[PDB]
């Protein structure tokens, strides 16, 4: 291993997720339904 | 443990088999033999459990 030290230290930035991050919760096929 | 201990202190090995029945692809299976697929008929089916 080599430790790289030439890095500028600034605070984290933040943004808006909008509607991303939705995934298929399971492995079963269903259609024309609303599942909670 | 020593060999002559009472049944209270005798070793009982265990192998709990935790069978997972969640819905997903199934790989471990029973030794049952498969038959030909029959369509458009009233049948008793068994598809991967």
């Amino acid at each position: 291993c080599v430790n790289l030290t030439t890095r500028t230290q600034l605070p984290p930035a933040y943004t808006n997720s909008f509607t991303r991050g939705v995934y298929y919760p399971d492995k079963v096929f269903r259609s024309s339904v609303l599942h909670s | 443990f020593q060999p002559t201990n009472g049944v209270g202190y005798q070793p009982y090995r265990v192998v709990v088999l935790s069978f997972e029945l969640l819905h997903a692809p199934a790989t471990v299976c029973g030794p049952k033999k498969s038959t030909n697929l029959v369509k458009n008929k009233c049948v008793n089916f068994n598809f991967n459990g």
